[PDB]
């Protein structure tokens, strides 16, 4: 009967990275994320790639 | 006779590739295209009278590539006899 | 033998413009919205670069082919 509770907190620390990834584009993702994995929300080179 | 399954279906993509391009083969030959010229067993002596002679040793390997051609069709039959035979 | 570079130009950059155009004015609402399109414009563009290229190497050829004498003589009768 007591709650569960969620807070944010404004963060500077760096979170992870994802792509909403499907499994026509999966090995394409995979693929340029060899080379390192992309950072928060910058231009993700899958769809042009 | 019998082998193994994998063996037989090399076979049977081979005998199926084998024939596509064969057919296409032929069938520029047969109709005689410049590009295929230096495949043709022409002889110096052709080139006088007229274009006739290289259009008939063209069909010549044309109907030899129709030929092989045939062997794959065969060897395909035979792979997928064994395939399913497995 | 009627190539000139006035049809195939009008023809390719048409087809090619629509699918990278138009295209994604067709393509539904969806989650692989995004990929689609993108797929439709890199595709077009690439395309379409590609054979323009390739084409453009041909205008205004600058030398000729050299052949054989045997192909020589056998053309002079086979083509126009």
């Amino acid at each position: 009967t007591v709650p569960s509770i969620l807070n944010r907190m404004q963060t500077n620390q760096t979170p992870p990275t994802y792509n909403k990834t499907n499994k026509f584009t999966h090995g394409f993702q995979n693929i340029v994320d060899a080379y390192g994995i992309g950072t928060y929300r910058e231009i993700n080179p899958a769809p042009y790639t | 006779l019998c082998c193994g399954p994998k063996l037989a279906a090399c076979g049977i993509v081979l005998s199926a590739w084998g024939v596509i391009m064969l057919i296409m083969l032929g069938i520029f030959f047969n109709v005689h295209s410049a590009v295929l010229i230096e495949d043709v067993p022409f002889t110096e002596k052709d080139f006088e009278n007229g274009p006739q002679n290289i259009y008939n040793l063209y069909e010549q390997v044309s109907y030899n590539c129709f030929i092989a051609a045939g062997l794959y069709l065969l060897l395909g039959g035979f792979s997928f006899c064994q395939v399913r035979l497995n | 033998t009627a190539h000139s570079f006035a049809l195939p130009v009008i023809i390719f950059t048409t087809f090619w413009g629509l699918i990278g155009i138009a295209g994604p004015w067709f393509v539904p609402k969806g989650p692989n919205r995004g990929v689609i399109i993108t797929m439709l414009v890199a595709t077009a563009v690439c395309c379409y670069l590609f054979w323009l290229i390739a084409i453009l190497a041909q205008l205004n050829p600058l030398f000729g082919p050299q052949l054989k004498n045997e192909t020589i003589w056998y053309v002079r009768f086979l083509w126009e």
